[PDB]
């Protein structure tokens, strides 16, 4: 039942991800270096990592079918509200349940709960973040489902400040129906059992994670010495 | 409340 339009969408999104996610992690050497041993010693490195990721998320979003039919203002509202969530989603590709860490090809660039703690965050965020990463990894998503879920996340019509919420909803529905039909036609049981509902629950989980990250980010970035270590793009997108 | 960097990355 996967229409030709739906096959087209999946192909575009797969290509978009391949063009915006580099699983060699070669660019990490351009970031300010990790420091692991009170001070927020990992804030410079993780700010650069996050800023880099935001650029990749914007590059992916621009390729979503229909996204560029939105106004510039609506494109900005969707990216500002979703970037944090898509970073959590896309980072699941490097996350491993072996030791609950994000392994980006190198001991320098393998991160655990202690690293994000050394950027100022607390267990109020980290504990649900890890639960989310585990629950998402356990879904064993096809790459097709992974890229559809990122795109559905970005094109959400209930983000605050959306103007043309009905066009946003129209675009998201085309993606949602593509995903629902993909699961039925290409994801064998038992892996497909309740799969779409479980993926939509992950989008709900991300809203709560967004809220707690935003709360902690506001507290951290209110201190000028912390803001000094951020990047201009992080300040624009996450807030100043 | 302007987003020149985001706006620039959106082409
Ligand atoms: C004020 C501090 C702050 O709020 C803002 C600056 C801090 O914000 C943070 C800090 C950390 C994280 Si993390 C879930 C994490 C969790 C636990 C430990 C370390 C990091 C993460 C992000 C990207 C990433 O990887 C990018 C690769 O996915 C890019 C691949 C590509 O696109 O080519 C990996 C692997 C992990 C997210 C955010 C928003």
């Amino acid at each position: 039942k996967l229409s030709e339009e739906q096959q087209h969408i999946i192909a575009i999104l797969l290509d978009a991800h391949h063009k915006t996610y580099d699983p060699t992690y070669a660019d990490f050497r351009d970031f300010r270096p990790p420091v692991r041993m009170s001070p927020l010693s990992m804030l410079p490195h993780l700010a650069d990592l996050v800023s880099y990721s935001i650029q990749k998320v914007i590059g992916f979003a621009k390729m979503i079918p229909g996204f560029r039919d939105l106004t510039s203002d609506d494109q900005i509202v969707l990216l500002k509200s979703s970037a944090i969530e898509v970073i959590m989603l896309r980072s699941n590709q490097s996350f491993t349940m072996d030791d609950m860490s994000w392994d980006c090809g190198s001991q320098d660039y393998k991160y655990d709960v202690t690293d994000v703690s050394k950027a100022g965050h607390t267990l109020e965020l980290i504990e649900p973040l890890i639960k989310f990463q585990v629950g998402l990894k356990k879904l064993n998503l096809h790459e097709e489902e992974h890229v559809l879920l990122m795109a559905i996340c970005i094109v959400s019509p209930d983000r605050p400040g959306v103007q043309d919420a009905k066009l946003v909803e129209a675009i998201q529905d085309r993606l949602s129906n593509t995903l629902q039909t993909y699961i039925r036609c290409r994801h064998p049981p038992p892996g497909s059992h309740q799969l779409y509902a479980k993926m939509i629950q992950k989008l709900a989980d991300l809203r709560s994670l967004n809220e707690e990250h935003s709360k902690q980010y506001r507290s951290l970035s209110f201190q000028p010495e912390n803001s000094m270590k951020l990047t201009p793009l992080v300040l624009e997108v996450f807030g100043n | 409340k302007n987003h020149p960097m985001l706006m620039n990355l959106l082409k």
